[PDB]
């Protein structure tokens, strides 16, 4: 069966520092549905961890869920920064917000721009996720 | 009241000593999910073999505009529904939860109780095992 993908694009002013050091682009990484993908500075609390003092030890995550009726998988995304703001387009996230995740959609906090796109497969039990370089700035 | 409390029954008509044997007095607990099933890896964990190990999550979070957590139960198991106020719900599904749930899942009867409480942060649930049944 073909597998769901989330496509990050991802996009730092700082990012030649090393801000994306630890991601592995390009390359798919697949999760169980049951599990929860967390972004963050904490790598023993985030799969995914950025270079960069002003992440939040978590920032947000990803929660995989279907719908009612629907064969798909779907992702909320939840803010986990009490000081931070994520912006899913022109909506904004406070702590603890959440909302499900458009199929293309533009991702900020801080100085970060992520380009989220959904490609859906037919596998219920695991998706993944690919992310991609961007040398300028997505926004 | 400085948490939301979560006042929670268990039930099962015959293997109670042996499914409720880990169930604590009670679990306080912070903003990522609650999981119950019967790994050991769960937060509650509950010792039958029709449970998956990871069979729903308790997620909190807030609605733009509350000061108050609500809570969505998300069904882990593929294996079997979970009932949720009537709703039976399967992989992935959930709903949020209101003042008084009625849960039932593989033999178990859950009752959720919710007193909302002033944190954003965390949360505290009591565990109460149940001679009778209770839905
Ligand atoms: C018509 C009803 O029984 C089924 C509808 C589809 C969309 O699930």
């Amino acid at each position: 069966e073909t597998v769901t993908c989330l496509q990050m694009t991802i996009y730092h002013p700082g990012q030649q520092s090393g801000i994306f050091k630890s991601i592995r682009f390009s390359s798919k990484e697949k999760f169980p549905s049951i599990e929860v993908v967390k972004f963050g500075r904490n790598s023993n609390m985030c799969q995914y961890t950025f270079q960069d003092k002003q992440v939040s030890r978590i920032q947000f995550v990803l929660q995989p869920f279907k719908q009612f009726n629907s064969s798909v998988l779907s992702f909320e995304i939840k803010n986990m920064s009490k000081k931070t703001s994520l912006m899913v387009d022109n909506q904004e996230l406070g702590y603890l917000n959440k909302m499900d995740l458009p199929y293309k959609c533009m991702l900020r906090f801080g100085e970060y721009q992520f380009l989220l796109q959904k490609e859906d497969g037919e596998s219920v039990e695991s998706f993944e996720t690919q992310f991609i370089m961007s040398s300028r700035p997505l926004l | 009241r400085p948490l939301t409390v979560l006042q929670v029954s268990l039930y099962h008509p015959t293997q109670g000593p042996v499914a409720f044997a880990h169930v604590p007095q009670q679990l306080q607990h912070d903003a990522s999910r609650l999981l119950v099933g019967r790994g050991q890896n769960t937060h509650l964990q509950l010792q039958l073999p029709q449970l998956s190990r990871y069979h729903l999550s308790l997620e909190p979070y807030l609605e733009k505009g509350s000061s108050l957590l609500a809570f969505c139960l998300k069904v882990l198991t593929r294996k079997s529904c979970v009932w949720v106020n009537g709703l039976p719900l399967r992989y992935l599904e959930q709903v949020p939860l209101g003042t008084i749930n009625r849960i039932s899942f593989s033999g178990i009867q859950m009752l959720v109780r919710k007193e909302g409480g002033a944190s954003l942060e965390t949360f505290v649930c009591y565990f109460h095992l149940s001679p009778s049944p209770l839905i």
